[PDB]
RNA sequence: UAUACAAUUAUCAUAUUAAAUUGUUAAGUGCUGAUUUAACCAAUAAAAAUAUAAAUAAUUUUUAUUUGUUUUUAAACACCAUUAGGUA
RNA sequence: CCAUGAUAAGGAUUAUAAAUUGAAAGUGUUAAUAUCAUAAUCAAAAUUUAUUAUUUAUAUUAAAUAUGUAUGUGUAGAUAAAAUAAGAAAUUAAAAAGGUAUUGUUGCCCACCAAUUUUUAUAAUAAAAAUAACGUGCAGUAAUUAAUAUAUUUAUAAAAAUAUAUUUUUUUUUUUU
């Protein structure tokens, strides 16, 4: 017969996290301190005031891949597919609008030209201009602004 | 076409010619079981049917 | 050292369980129940 | 690595201080642990430790 | 296969005692079994 | 816990944060070396190619018109999804729709029985090549089944980079030699070079260091 | 050694491990280095003099001033110049997939350029909706308009036969290979030449090279060289005699996936001095499900 | 005997080959591959490409395996399922290698971008071979000729593995000396 | 042995650096590290890891599951589009905690390790993706050279050496440094490690 | 490295080094050299040799780069692609017993839930054409008999 | 092995890998014994983890951070709400609860034959036909069912504020008002 | 000698709601003869290819009955013979 | 005779570098078992025994006495040595893969043969069970043409061969050429 070499030392894939779960440590340390003959550690003394979140069940017990257990590790983009397509089309038509906001690193405290372009596109859409014409008009407005800037630079 | 026992003997002899104990010692080797040098002895008293020596 | 690493403790305000708890560590079925006195085998009673 | 530890099996001391031992496949020192440097044998400020 | 079945854990003693609400001793105490013999002296 | 693609333990990614490039090149950012750099500017948010089969089961092909035309009367379309010897491709190689495979097998049986199709081989294998997709070597496909078609492009790019480096290093050597010659042998070479380095050596015009010449 | 094979020279340490690297090889001739360097300098100076006579070894600097280009600055400050610069900027701002200069891209664009050198009311959405067929035409991916009959005839790829070609069957087996030649009517021109027929079967290299390319090549070459006069005399007797050094039209038909195939085709190509091969076909009875074969050992 | 049987097409005094040959023959409807050999394309290379196709398609393997010996349906199903599972596992293994090679290609492209940044775009184009010295059309025509000749794609078929005739032929599709179950 | 001792003394504190790098990078959205609540959480967990009172896996779980703000995902929908926050604040906090706590005698060593173990890892495939089993201490682990944020991750040490036919007999005939010197009882014919049977000439 | 609990026997085949699936490079110059050396000519084609060597000089550096890339790939694979002989194999039919059990369950449910893992009886090569009237020609299900 | 010791919680017997999952909607709690849907272990589990687990459109157990089953509508009714609010993510136009998925063991069965690439018992009822024959034969000059108005039931429920009627009030994503107990 | 299985998953005979069954095709020299096999070998030797849509889940299977020996052209082919053939 | 132990010979992968090309796995003599034992060179001596490089055709026996044999085309089979102060140069090491044995293949184990005996039975019955040494074998134990299940068949015995169905058989890459 054939067996993997490390099959004997293979960790249990269903109960290897319950040992390291924070709540187990919290409860055990609470009981140990409440016995009255154990000096509480600093981590217990701090986390008794701020206990961890309750709803962070691991995927091992959840057995549901589409469950976002960890809010910190959650990765779900807020952009709808329509918004993604719109901004991708705008960036593909003009690389200036896409790169102008970001450049080497995302400056999160300044206005984004792509955001302004999307806002103007939405305004044109609700005014009555359809997709292609609205995109062309907003791009031409951005180019007019850039032309003003370049004219000032030349002067 | 050769028989199995002759093939085995020939292969063993050829491997011996072409080509451990201290690393691994089993209970038989330790207690002198497999060793053909060690042989039990008999009782010194002489029998009656055995042909006299010389 | 392993025992001190895996040491545990319980809440003694009750001095005994208030509900039957049934588990099994390595197939050995263990039942702990409330009782008037400490009634169990000598070794487990000494552990309790 | 030899590129760090150097191709030395003994402290770099003149062979006059080292004696080939008996029954042991190593060299020993008659003045145990008391290693005189090279300049001890040579005259003070000697070119290439020459006499 | 030749071995019998074994429970994963114990059966709750409270449930085991509660399921005995209609045992033969309880029936005798309620008086359901009609008497036709002499019984005890 | 494994990924469905190739049993990975982690999520495939190149850059997860919008500022890791700045963190890595903070010293260069402060010195101003990255005023007009390109590698950080374009590859900051680069992510791995989506290498997966969007239709692994096989219900994408053929086209609906090919479904309509996949009849016994036309062997041209039958030969499109049939091997050179006349056998059907395994689902591992060419995953046709179940409707496609049942239609193909029944049409092939009918055509063989009537006499419109040969029992072995296809008389339209050469003419069906245009309909058959072509994996051009010049144009790379991210989702190629084979790894050689990717390693060849990797080698091509590495050879281009090596060509850039070799060209610039040889240009530097040529310019340095020209400047030394223009300044003069005596004027250009330093005293140490003229005294010690000015001899034949394994680095300076050696004889053949190899036997069997 | 002790009844053992002698190890290869690689296992032995270096034969010249006890000599300095400068000895192997010696770099003698140091006295010539200065002489050759001075000779090189002298001849380089002479070549430089020749080049200077050919042209001019002069360089100069032009002291440009910034105030002079105010005319260019005023021209660029104009609205029209800014407009055309912004037009170029918008044209090049589109998505560009060209990272650096590519020889493939340059060759393709130049090839297309040289190939070029060698060579009312718009329909509405409602009209498109009411035209259901045009939607299918959009994604038809099928030939439209005139279509060549070469993609419709089912005998275009099939071979064209003539009454004169001789069909040469090359059968390759696990331990045998043989070639036979038939005419169009099916008459067997010459007797079959198998490995056993020619003696290659059952000799040296037994059970291994019986089906090899070597034996197949030998038997096929011998069969062709014996068949050629037989074919000539058969045609002469039939009354259609061979021409003056005519090429005999040969249709190769090969069967078997063993090793006795490459040798056969190589022999045919080596004898192609007279056997002009016109068509090549391979035949193989692919088993679907038939009678039980003899049982294997497994 | 089937046409693929071991004792098929045997040459003997009493054995007469079945079927008509020549022109419209027994194989006339059963020929799997027909190629019109043309000048400048050797028949040896034609046969080489055909054999490479039928070997890389794992078709001669099945033909020999089913033809030479009789194998039970259970054995054939076992072998085919094992082959499919091994192929799927190998595809899964190779997907990781493809992904890592794409990552290495990204690293190479980043190094190329670093070279572009440190040398200049025009300098990098010139090093890549931009026709910036093509004063006349002939200078660029020479490189066009070079790349035109390089584009010519010769057949990429390779030599097929030989067939090994082991004793008693435990496996008939065996092409390598490595032992198999 | 002296270099081994020096290496051990230098790398005795590498575990806290590994944990701090993992907390800085692996956590996709730790929030605002400048906030005193998150700063106190990180400081307490780092102190516990340094003291050894809590293992790294559980400390990381505590950090990633600690209470930060109600409707955390909804609030993050306003700021982060993809859920990935800037690492500058995280690195600054991870340096500040080690600066305040007297972890090492040299204050700059903590910052240098934190920066270097990140910049060296940034050029690897899946730089911030770690398998759960091998990310921290476990029954089955990786080689020290193949660890994620290890100080010896990148090396090209010599691993192939040519061997001659007499190597198994002359294993101890070179310039070997003997832990136990050969004696005549064991080795019948061996002069020693200091002798040279083919000496040269020196001035 | 052991993907899915099975060690990789060879990683050189993936690269293609020293294997059949190599990479074609400078094929034009290789063809020119082969033709020149095949033709009788007048002298050995040292010029073609120089051309081929100049073309393939960087092949050694390319091979070194691919070898170090393969080593880095092996390191990453050990890092996180595999399990180091932990998970059961998935490359043999008897490791997928559940799928074939499902197939047998489907067939059994189809055949009135009577025959499990049973196949129809073998029939002669020309059974549907040589058998006389009154004998079943087309094989039936193992339950139908 | 753990299976040899503990058999009440683990079954190593082949054909019983399905488990004892009670969280299915089938007539029995023994998934390996049920005969409605058969698990295709080789290809299933793409988005639902294991192969034995119920599909995303056939689940009766919901996590805290997982979306519930979308309502099938078959925005117009969100005028009173935020004008920029797009389509509600919990409203789908095409959502079938009992949507059969293609499974090789049940649909494409090849165990009777030699498992060759060319044969295998296949049923076409599982997946809608992609052939162009469909629309061409089912092409009519008259308009379709929505125009002809042959349906009198409409929505199964009488009046849905989200679908049938205009929607007022405020949205409630998490089930808070829908999962509550009256104190009056 | 009397004195507490399981019921959340147990591999040797406890099958019971399931769509089956039937298609009429293929292959036909004799010629100067070494095929197969580790080896021996026997006698015209080539051959049989068509599917899906459609049959309710139930309250009396308590109920018919059913699980690779199934009889003829070839190819396969177990007792026995030994110069070497018979036999599903 | 036997009368405990202990050194040898036997090159196959840690390499150039300021360096050695000889191993621990054991070779007659050596330190506990006894119970007729005088076996020992000091000369001039007796091949039948595996483990040893001898001088080849101009000049040939003087000091301890020192080799009379075999000329036969550098000649069958078989076989020995060297890559170190000598001169020799492109195809090579570098995968997987097993105990039913624990006395661990010199192993478990198998029937038959042989020997004792018990139980059901009284019918010239049949069946089953225990047992350290025999005889025939080598069937099984990755185990020498794989093993498992059912049916047939043969018979000194394990079993073997077939028909059909399985792998508690150790495994080798083809996503429309
Ligand atoms: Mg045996």
């Amino acid at each position: 017969y054939k067996m993997p070499k490390n099959m004997g030392v293979a960790p249990r894939f269903d109960t290897w996290n319950e040992k390291y779960e924070p709540w187990e440590h919290m409860k055990r340390m609470g009981r140990l301190v409440g016995t009255g003959f154990y000096i509480p550690p600093e981590w217990y003394n701090h986390f008794r005031m701020f206990p961890p979140i309750n709803h962070n069940f691991q995927q091992e017990k959840t057995l549901n891949p589409h469950n976002a257990s960890e809010p910190t590790q959650d990765d779900t983009s807020t952009l709808s597919p329509e918004r993604v397509a719109l901004r991708d089309e705008l960036a593909r038509k003009s690389r200036l609008v896409a790169s102008e906001g970001m450049r080497y690193y995302n400056i999160f405290w300044v206005r984004k030209p792509l955001d302004t372009m999307e806002k103007e596109y939405y305004e044109l859409k609700r005014r009555g201009v359809d997709h292609g014409e609205a995109i062309r008009k907003v791009l031409q407005g951005f180019y007019s602004g850039l032309a003003v800037k370049k004219r000032v630079a030349a002067i | 076409l050769t028989n199995r026992w002759h093939r085995e003997e020939a292969a063993k002899k050829m491997l011996d010619q072409l080509r451990r104990r201290f690393e691994y010692q089993k209970m038989g080797d330790v207690l002198e079981i497999n060793n053909a040098k060690v042989q039990p002895k008999g009782f010194p008293t002489l029998t009656r049917g055995i042909k006299p020596g010389c | 050292r392993e025992a001190f690493s895996n040491i545990i403790a319980v809440d003694l305000e009750q001095e005994g369980p208030m509900y039957p708890v049934r588990v099994n560590a390595d197939g050995v079925r263990v039942l702990l129940y409330p009782a008037r006195r400490i009634v169990a085998n000598f070794r487990v009673a000494d552990i309790l | 690595p030899m590129s760090i530890r150097g191709p030395l099996v003994r402290p770099d001391v003149p062979e006059d201080q080292y004696v080939d031992s008996w029954y042991i496949c190593t060299s020993m020192t008659h003045h145990m642990g008391d290693y005189r440097p090279w300049s001890a044998s040579a005259p003070p400020n000697a070119f290439r430790f020459r006499p | 296969r030749s071995g019998k079945a074994r429970a994963f854990v114990f059966r709750d003693p409270s449930l085991r005692m509660m399921r005995a609400g209609s045992g033969y001793q309880q029936l005798r105490r309620m008086g359901m079994p009609m008497q036709v013999g002499m019984g005890w002296r | 816990r494994e990924g469905w693609l190739f049993g990975q333990q982690v999520q495939l990614h190149y850059h997860r944060f919008p500022d890791e490039q700045l963190i890595t090149n903070l010293s260069r950012w402060r010195t101003g070396e990255t005023v007009g750099d390109i590698a950080m500017q374009q590859f900051r948010n680069a992510q791995p190619f989506d290498i997966e089969d969007k239709d692994p089961q096989g219900v994408q092909r053929p086209s609906p018109e090919v479904y309509m035309k996949l009849n016994y009367k036309n062997p041209a379309t039958i030969s499109r999804f049939l091997t050179r010897t006349g056998h059907m491709y395994p689902a591992d190689i060419l995953p046709l729709n179940p409707e496609a495979v049942v239609k193909l097998r029944v049409a092939k049986a009918q055509a063989i029985r009537i006499g419109l199709y040969p029992r072995f081989g296809n008389p339209f294998w050469f003419r069906s090549q245009k309909f058959r997709p072509k994996a051009y070597q010049e144009n790379y496909d991210p989702t190629t089944y084979s790894t050689k078609r990717t390693v060849e492009h990797f080698a091509y790019n590495w050879v281009q980079t090596d060509r850039i480096r070799r060209y610039f290093r040889e240009l530097e050597a040529v310019h340095t030699s020209g400047s030394a010659s223009a300044r003069g042998s005596g004027g250009g070479t330093t005293a140490e070079h003229k005294q010690q380095d000015q001899f034949y050596s394994p680095e300076n015009q050696p004889i053949s260091l190899h036997r069997n010449n | 050694r002790r009844g053992k094979p002698r190890p290869r020279a690689g296992m032995f340490p270096d034969k010249y491990r006890r000599v300095p690297m400068l000895l192997k090889p010696q770099q003698g001739g140091q006295q010539y280095f200065n002489h050759f360097l001075i000779r090189s300098t002298n001849d380089r100076l002479t070549q430089q003099d020749v080049d200077n006579a050919s042209g001019q070894a002069h360089s100069f600097i032009s002291p440009q001033l910034p105030q002079m280009d105010w005319r260019n600055m005023s021209a660029r400050s104009s609205e029209e110049s800014i407009r055309e610069e912004m037009r170029q900027l918008a044209e090049n701002d589109v998505m560009q997939h060209q990272r650096v200069f590519n020889e493939r891209m340059w060759y393709e664009k130049e090839e297309e350029h040289r190939m070029k050198a060698r060579s009312p009311r718009v329909l509405g959405g409602d009209y498109f909706k009411t035209r259901f067929g045009y939607s299918l035409v959009k994604n038809s991916e099928m030939t439209q308009g005139p279509v060549d009959y070469s993609q419709l005839d089912m005998w275009g790829e099939m071979p064209r036969y003539t009454s004169d070609m001789v069909f040469l069957y090359l059968v390759s087996r696990r331990r045998n290979t043989y070639a036979v030649a038939y005419t169009y009517e099916g008459k067997r021109i010459l007797n079959t030449y198998t490995a056993g027929n020619r003696g290659l079967k059952g000799g040296d290299r037994g059970f291994r090279s019986e089906g090899s390319t070597d034996n197949g090549h030998q038997v096929t070459s011998m069969y062709l060289n014996d068949l050629l006069p037989k074919l000539r005399e058969m045609r002469a007797s039939e009354g259609r005699p061979m021409g003056r050094g005519e090429k005999v039209e040969l249709v190769v038909r090969v069967m078997g996936f063993y090793n006795g195939r490459q040798g056969a085709v190589r022999a045919v190509q080596d004898r192609a001095n007279e056997f002009h091969v016109r068509y090549f076909e391979d035949i193989t009875p692919f088993p679907l499900n038939g009678p039980k074969m003899p049982r294997g050992v497994f | 005997y089937m046409m693929y049987h071991r004792k098929a097409m045997g040459t003997m005094k009493y054995s007469k080959w079945k079927g008509a040959h020549g022109g419209i023959s027994h194989f006339y409807g059963r020929t799997p591959m027909v190629e019109e050999v043309r000048p400048n394309e050797p028949i040896t290379l034609v046969d080489r490409r055909i054999m490479h196709y039928v070997h890389h398609s794992r078709l001669r393997h099945f033909q020999l395996f089913r033809s030479y010996q009789e194998k039970s349906n259970s054995t054939e199903c076992k072998l085919r399922e094992g082959e499919m599972l091994r192929r799927r596992w190998h595809r899964r293994l190779q997907k990781s290698f493809i992904a890592f090679m794409q990552f290495k290609t990204m690293k190479v492209l980043e190094d190329q971008a670093r070279l572009v940044n440190t040398y200049g775009q025009a300098a990098v184009n010139a090093a890549l071979g931009d026709p910036w010295n093509a004063t006349d059309n002939v200078a660029r025509e020479r490189k066009s000729a070079a790349v035109r000749r390089q584009v010519r794609a010769l057949p990429m078929v390779n030599v097929v593995p030989k067939h090994v005739a082991t004793m008693k032929q435990i496996h008939n599709d065996r092409f390598n000396y490595r032992w198999r179950v | 042995r002296r270099f081994k001792k020096v290496y051990d003394v230098l790398s005795e504190n590498d575990d806290m650096f590994i944990w701090l790098c993992h907390t800085a990078m692996s956590v996709l959205n730790p929030g605002d590290m400048r906030s005193r609540l998150i700063y106190n959480h990180l400081r307490i967990l780092a102190e516990s890891v340094a003291s050894g009172e809590m293992t790294q896996r559980t400390a990381f779980r505590f950090f990633e599951s600690a209470v930060r703000s109600p409707a955390y995902r909804e609030i993050a929908k306003r700021q982060l589009e993809g859920g990935a926050a800037t690492r500058l604040a995280g690195i600054s906090a991870a340096a500040d905690v080690m600066r305040r706590m007297g972890l090492t005698r040299r204050p700059m060593s903590s910052y240098f390790e934190l920066y270097q173990r990140i910049v060296e890892r940034s050029e690897a495939m899946t730089p911030w993706g770690f398998p759960p089993l091998f990310q921290f201490e476990e029954r089955l682990s990786l080689e020290p050279r193949l660890k994620f944020f290890s100080r010896a991750s990148q090396q090209s040490l010599e691993r192939r050496r040519r061997g001659h036919v007499m190597t198994p007999h002359t294993t101890l005939h070179g310039r070997r440094i003997f832990w136990i010197p050969p004696t005549w009882n064991r080795a019948g014919r061996f002069l020693g490690p200091h002798v040279t049977l083919y000496p040269g000439m020196t001035p | 490295p052991s993907h899915s609990g099975s060690p990789v026997f060879t990683q050189a085949k993936l690269i293609g080094l020293s294997g059949e699936e190599q990479l074609t490079m400078c094929q034009s110059e290789t063809m020119a050299l082969r033709l020149c050396m095949a033709k009788a000519g007048k002298e050995t084609c040292e010029r073609e040799s120089r051309a081929l060597d100049s073309c393939l000089g960087r092949v050694g550096h390319l091979r070194r780069a691919m070898s170090e890339a393969c080593w880095e790939f092996n390191d990453w694979f050990i890092q996180n692609v595999s399990d180091n002989h932990t998970k059961p194999f998935q490359h043999r039919p008897h490791d997928w017993r559940h799928f074939y059990a499902q197939e047998k369950l489907v067939r059994e449910r189809q055949q009135n839930g009577h025959a499990y893992g049973r196949r129809p009886k073998q029939f002669s090569f020309g059974a549907r054409y040589v058998k006389t009237d009154g004998y079943g020609k087309r094989p039936r299900l193992p339950y139908n008999k | 092995p753990i299976e040899f010791r503990f058999y009440q919680r683990y079954a190593n017997h082949p054909n019983r890998q399905s488990g004892i999952q009670f969280l299915t909607h089938y007539n029995t709690h023994q998934r390996f014994r049920v005969n409605k849907d058969y698990i295709d272990y080789m290809h299933w589990g793409k988005e639902q983890g294991q192969a034995r687990l119920p599909h995303r459109h056939q689940r009766v157990a919901f996590d805290f951070n997982d979306q519930l089953h979308p309502t099938r509508i078959g925005y117009a009714w969100f005028a009173s709400q935020d004008p920029t609010f797009g389509h509600h993510p919990d409203l789908s136009s095409s959502f079938d609860p009992n949507y059969r998925v293609f499974s090789h063991p049940e649909h494409w069965n090849k165990m009777f034959t030699k498992r060759r690439p060319g044969e295998g018992d296949i049923d076409l009822s599982v997946l809608p036909s992609r052939s162009l024959l469909g629309p061409l034969m089912a092409h009519s000059d008259t308009k379709g069912i929505p125009y002809f108005k042959v349906d009198n039931r409409g929505h199964s429920n009488g009046r849905v504020p989200g679908v049938n009627a205009p929607f007022f009030g405020e949205f409630d994503q998490k089930m808070m008002q829908a999962m509550s107990r009256p104190l009056n």
